[PDB]
C-alpha cells in the first residue's frame, strides 16, 4: 500500500521512462549541528533541496514517516558521512567514533531485521569504494560506488522490507536497468559539477565518471556525451519499464511486494532525476535564498594455604646456602641478604609445587604431596600467585634494573622447562648437547637469578667479575641434575635422563629398552621388577660409568673456577669449599 | 634451546574467534579520558593477553574438551605444557606494564591481580568440596574474579591518561564492579535457559536461591551429588534440575537482579555524564547490545 | 579410524616431513595415544592441517603416478604374451 498521500519526463535529452517536512527537514538539520559539534565546521549544502526536493522529499517520499526522520537523519548522515569523505586529530577519531555510534543506537532502536542487511550492505559499500575501457565495467564500479544497493536496501528500509537472495538473483537482472541507471544517471548531473571539481582536481588519474570519459572516449562531446547517456538513460529508463514490463510479463505479473517495491524502485530513477535538476547541493548560487528559505523553514586463606604446607616441609637447604657462601666474596648488608633468601625460598617452592602435578608424584620428602591435600587446581592458583609475590619483593630491594634481570632469567627459566615437558609427553630422545642445554636453563636459571641480582645490588666494585660467577652458576646447575640422576638410580615417570640418553645413543639396536620405556609411558609408571631390567641394560652399555665421567669433569671445572676467583680477588673463601666437599 | 613450545599454547588460544568485550570497553572509557592512540593499543594487548591466561587455566579445571567449537588448548598441547605457558604470559604482561612509562602502574597491577586470585581460590573451594555458599559471599566472589580484570584496566587507564580530570576514579571504578555482576549473572541465566552449567557442579545464581529457600529439597541435593561422582550429569537428569529450579522460582529471581544491575549501570553512566558533559554513545551502543 | 590409533598413512607422513614446526599436529597425534580415541572435534582439526600443508595434493601424485607404472607395465605384458587381457582392465577400471 504505497502512500502517495504525502508522496507528491524528457530531462536534459534523456529520462524517457514527504509531507512531514520539518520532521524530516529538521531531522536532517540535527545532523549538521551534531557533526559540527564533534567533527568539524559545516560545509557544502547537504541532501536539502528546497525547490526540487530535500532528498527524501522527492528521492524517497515513500519511506515510513516514523523511521523517515531517522532515515532522514541517515539520509543526511549518509550524505554527511560521505560529505567529508568527499589532540584534535585523535579527537577527530573520537569525533568519528561517537557520532558513528549515534546511528546504530537510533537505528537499532526501531527494529533489528531491516538494519541487519542495511548494516551489512553499508560497510560492504564502503569497502568496495576503497584504464577504463567500456561502459559496463564502470557501472560495476559505480553500482556500489553510488551506495545504491545500500540505498535501495535503505529504500527497502524505506518501507522496512527485505529482498530474499533467491528473489534478489531473480530481480538482479530485473533491477539491473535501475542498478546500472544509478551509475550513469548520477554522473550526468554530478559530472557537471564533478568535472568542475575534476577540472580543479589536478592530480586526478583517469577521472572516475561516465560522462567525462564520453567527451574523449570516442570524441562525442557534451551533447553527444549526453546522447550516449541518453542512449543509456532514456533507454535504461524505457528499458527499465521495458524490463519492468518483462518483469510485469514475467516475475512481477502479480508479485505484490516486488511489484510495489519496484514501484518505489521505479520512482528511484525519477527521484534522483527530479533531485538533480536544480538542487543547491549541485547549484551553490541557490544557497542564499535556500538558506533564507531554511531561515523560514573475600579473605586471605585458601590462596596462601597451599603455600604454607610446602613452606613447612623438611627442606635440604641448598639454594638458601649458596647465597650464604657468595656473600663472603661479595659483601652486602644483612638486611638485604635475608631479603634475597626469602625470594629464593619462595620461588623454589613455586617450582616444586608445580612439579608434583606435572610428574604425578604422589609424595615428596616422605610426606604427602601438596596436590593431595588442597587439590590439583587450588595448587595451580597458589603457584601462579607466588610468581606475583616474588615480584613484590623484587621491587622492594631498591633498584630499577634488578627487575629486568628477574624478567629475563624467568623467561629463560620457562623456555627450558617447556622443552623438558615436550620430551616427556611426545616421547622423543634429545641429543646429549640438547639435554645439556635444557638442564642448563632450567636448574641453573634460578642460580643465575640469585647471582645476577646479588652482583648488581652489592656495594659496587663487584661488577667486573660478574661473568665469572655466571660461569659457576652455569657449571653448577648442571652438576645437580647429573648428580640427581645417579642418586635416583642405585624413572617412575620414565623421565629421559643423562644415563638413559647414552643408552639410546650408543646402541641403536637395543630393542628391549624401547619397550620397557614405552610400557612405562602407556600403562603409567614402570612396575617394580621391570625397573630391575632397565638398570641391567644401563650396566651392560656403560652409562653408569659414563655419568661418573661427567660428575668428575664437572667437579674439576667447579674447583677450577673457584680457584680463579680466590686468586683474582685475594680473599680465600672457605664456605664454598666446605659446601663443595659436602657435595662430593 | 628454542622458543617455540612455550609460545605454542599462547598462539592457539589467541587464534580462536572472540567477542571483544574487553576491547570494546576500553574504547568506551576512551572518550571520557582523551588517551593518545599509541598508549591505548599498548593497553589493549594487556587485556587480550591476561584474558587469554584466564581461559587456558579455566578449561583445565572444567575438563571442557572444546571452547566455542574448536578444541581447547589442554587437549591439543597437554595440561602440563598449557599450565607452563600460562604462567609465562603473566610474566610477559608485567613487561608491558613497565613499558607504559609509570612507576605506580606496576603497583596497581600487582594489587588487583591479588584480588583477582583470592576470588578464584574461593570459587575453587565451593566446587571441589561441595559447599553451598551464601548469597552475599557469592556476590562478593564475582566482583573480584570477573570484575577484577575491569578495575585493573580502568585504574591503569586513568593513571596513564592526561591528568586534568579530578577523582573520576571513584565513580569509574564503581562502574567496573557492577559491570562484572551483569556479566556473570547473565552467563548463569543464559545456561539454564538453553549445557555445562552443572557439569562442573558449578554454583550459579539460580542454584543458591533454590538451595537456601526450600531447604528440605532432598531431591535437588541428590542430583547435585551425582555430578561430583560422574563428572557431570546426563541430559535427562538436567531436565529434572531445570524443572526443579522453576518451582523454586529461581529463574524468576535471577531476572530480577539482572534488571537492578542494568538500572544501577544506567544510572552511573548518566550521573558521570552530567559531570563530564560529553555523551558517550559508545557506552550506550554496548548497553543495548547486552539486554 | 586410521587416526583412532594414529596409523601413519601417506598424507600424515608428508605433512610431518614437510613442516618440522607444526607443533599442533604432533600434539594431536599424541592425544590419540594418551587417551585412546581422537574425538570428532579433534579429528576435523587434523584434516585442516593437512590441507594447509598440502599432503592431500601430494597423495594424488603417487596415486596417479602408480597408475602410470601399472598401465605401462600391463601393455608390456600384453605385447609379449600376444593375448589381450581384458579382465585385468576390468579390475583396473572398477578400481579407479
Amino acid at each position: 500500500i504505497l502512500n502517495s498521500t504525502l508522496s507528491s519526463p524528457d530531462i536534459a535529452g534523456f529520462c524517457s521512462g514527504h509531507h512531514h517536512e520539518h520532521l524530516a527537514n529538521e531531522g536532517s538539520l540535527r545532523c549538521r549541528t551534531d557533526w559540527e559539534q564533534f567533527i568539524g565546521p559545516i560545509e557544502r549544502w547537504g541532501s536539502c533541496n528546497p525547490w526540487e526536493g530535500h532528498f527524501g522529499a522527492v528521492v524517497l517520499p515513500f519511506c515510513k514517516p516514523e523511521r523517515l526522520a531517522v532515515i532522514c537523519y541517515i539520509f543526511e548522515y549518509a550524505f554527511l558521512y560521505d560529505n567529508v569523505v568527499e589532540y584534535r586529530t585523535v579527537r577527530s577519531i573520537l569525533g568519528t567514533k561517537q557520532i558513528q555510534s549515534k546511528m546504530l543506537l537510533e537505528l537499532l532502536s526501531i527494529d533489528a531485521p531491516r538494519a541487519e542487511v542495511v548494516i551489512n550492505s553499508w560497510k560492504e559499500m564502503i569497502s568496495t569504494t576503497a584504464a577504463f575501457n567500456n561502459l559496463e565495467e564502470y557501472v560495476d564500479y559505480r553500482i556500489i560506488d553510488t551506495g545504491a544497493p545500500f540505498v535501495d536496501m535503505l529504500m527497502r528500509f524505506g518501507m522496512g522490507i527485505m529482498l530474499t537472495q533467491e528473489e534478489q538473483k531473480r530481480i538482479e537482472p530485473i533491477v539491473k536497468p535501475c542498478y546500472a541507471a544509478l551509475g550513469l544517471a548520477n554522473d550526468y548531473f554530478s559530472f557537471d559539477i564533478e568535472w568542475e571539481e575534476f577540472q580543479a582536481e589536478s592530480d586526478k588519474t583517469t577521472m572516475t565518471n561516465a560522462v567525462w570519459l564520453f567527451m574523449q572516449w570516442e570524441n562525442l562531446n557534451a551533447e553527444q556525451a549526453k546522447r550516449r547517456v541518453q542512449e543509456v538513460t532514456k533507454q535504461y529508463e524505457q528499458q527499465y519499464l521495458r524490463n519492468i514490463a518483462d518483469f510485469a510479463a514475467g516475475e512481477g505479473k502479480e508479485n505484490i511486494k516486488l511489484q510495489t517495491y519496484l514501484k518505489a524502485q521505479g520512482y528511484q530513477v525519477p527521484g534522483n532525476v527530479a533531485w538533480s535538476l536544480r538542487c543547491p547541493r549541485y547549484h551553490p548560487w541557490l544557497c542564499k535564498e535556500a538558506a533564507s528559505l531554511l531561515h523560514q523553514d573475600l579473605g586471605d586463606e585458601h590462596l596462601l594455604g597451599p603455600a604454607e604446607y610446602i613452606s613447612s616441609l623438611p627442606s635440604k637447604g641448598v639454594r638458601e646456602a649458596f647465597i650464604d657462601g657468595l656473600n663472603v666474596w661479595l659483601v652486602l648488608p644483612d638486611h638485604r641478604v635475608n631479603q634475597l633468601k626469602s625470594i629464593a625460598q619462595t620461588l623454589h617452592n613455586a617450582s616444586l609445587m608445580l612439579d608434583d602435578i606435572e610428574d604425578h608424584s604422589p609424595l615428596r620428602r616422605g610426606r604427602p604431596s601438596t596436590h593431595m591435600i588442597f587439590g590439583t587446581e587450588q595448587t595451580i592458583n597458589s603457584a601462579n600467585f607466588l610468581l606475583i609475590d616474588v615480584m613484590e619483593k623484587v621491587r622492594q630491594l631498591d633498584d630499577p634494573r634488578c627487575m629486568d634481570i628477574y624478567l629475563e632469567e624467568m623467561r629463560n627459566l620457562f623456555i627450558g622447562q617447556s622443552f623438558d615437558l615436550y620430551w616427556t609427553r611426545n616421547g622423543e630422545c634429545p641429543s646429549e648437547e640438547q639435554y645439556l642445554d635444557m638442564i642448563r636453563q632450567k636448574t641453573g636459571g634460578l642460580f643465575r637469578l640469585l647471582t645476577r641480582m646479588m652482583v648488581q645490588i652489592a656495594p659496587v666494585q663487584q661488577k667486573g667479575l660478574e661473568t665469572q660467577l655466571a660461569s659457576l652458576s652455569d657449571v653448577l646447575g648442571e652438576f645437580f641434575q647429573v648428580r640427581d640422576d645417579y642418586k635416583n638410580l642405585t624413572l617412575d615417570e620414565c623421565k629421559f635422563s643423562y644415563p638413559l640418553i647414552h643408552a639410546l645413543t650408543s646402541q641403536p639396536k637395543n630393542v628391549q629398552l624401547r619397550g620397557i620405556l614405552q610400557q612405562s609411558r602407556s600403562a603409567g609408571g614402570l612396575d617394580v621388577p621391570l625397573k630391575e631390567t632397565v638398570l641391567s641394560h644401563l650396566r651392560q652399555a656403560g652409562s653408569i660409568e659414563y655419568t661418573e665421567a661427567k660428575m668428575g669433569e664437572l667437579m674439576e671445572k667447579i674447583t677450577d673456577s673457584v680457584v680463579s676467583l680466590e686468586g683474582e680477588t685475594g680473599s680465600p673463601n672457605w664456605v664454598v669449599r666446605l659446601l663443595i666437599h659436602r657435595l662430593k | 634451546l628454542g622458543d617455540e613450545h612455550l609460545l605454542g599454547p599462547a598462539e592457539y588460544i589467541s587464534s580462536l574467534p572472540s567477542k571483544g568485550v574487553r576491547e570494546a570497553f576500553i574504547d568506551g572509557l576512551n572518550v571520557w579520558l582523551v588517551l593518545p592512540d599509541h598508549r591505548v593499543n599498548q593497553l589493549k594487548s594487556i587485556a587480550q593477553t591476561l584474558h587469554n591466561a584466564s581461559l587456558m587455566l579455566d578449561d583445565i579445571e572444567d575438563h571442557s574438551p572444546l571452547r566455542r567449537g574448536r578444541p581447547s588448548t589442554h587437549m591439543i598441547f597437554g595440561t602440563e605444557q598449557t599450565i607452563n605457558s600460562a604462567n609465562f604470559l603473566l610474566i610477559d604482561v608485567m613487561e608491558k606494564v613497565r613499558q607504559l612509562d609509570d612507576p605506580r602502574c606496576m603497583d596497581i597491577y600487582l594489587e588487583e591481580m591479588r584480588n583477582l586470585f583470592i576470588g578464584q581460590s574461593f570459587d575453587l573451594y565451593w566446587t571441589r568440596n561441595g559447599e553451598c555458599p551464601s548469597e552475599e559471599q557469592y556476590l562478593d566472589m564475582i566482583r573480584q574474579k570477573t570484575g577484577g580484570l575491569f578495575r585493573l584496566l580502568t585504574r591503569m587507564m586513568v593513571q596513564i591518561a592526561p591528568v586534568q580530570q579530578k577523582g573520576l576514579e571513584t565513580q569509574l571504578a564503581s562502574l567496573s564492579d557492577v559491570l562484572g555482576e551483569f556479566f556473570q549473572v547473565r552467563d548463569d541465566y543464559k545456561n539454564l535457559t538453553e549445557c555445562e552449567d552443572l557439569d562442573e557442579c558449578k554454583f550459579s545464581y539460580p542454584l543458591i536461591h533454590a538451595l537456601t529457600s526450600q531447604p528440605k529439597n532432598v531431591q535437588l541435593r541428590g542430583i547435585l551429588q551425582q555430578s561430583r561422582s560422574a563428572g557431570g550429569l546426563d541430559v535427562p537428569l538436567k531436565e529434572t534440575v531445570l524443572s526443579h529450579l522453576r518451582q523454586a522460582g529461581s529463574i524468576e529471581y535471577t531476572e530480577a537482579k539482572m534488571g537492578e544491575l542494568m538500572e544501577k549501570i544506567t544510572d552511573s553512566v548518566v550521573s558521570l555524564e552530567g559531570e563530564t558533559g560529553s555523551p558517550n554513545w559508545v557506552v550506550r551502543l554496548l548497553i543495548h547490545r547486552l539486554k
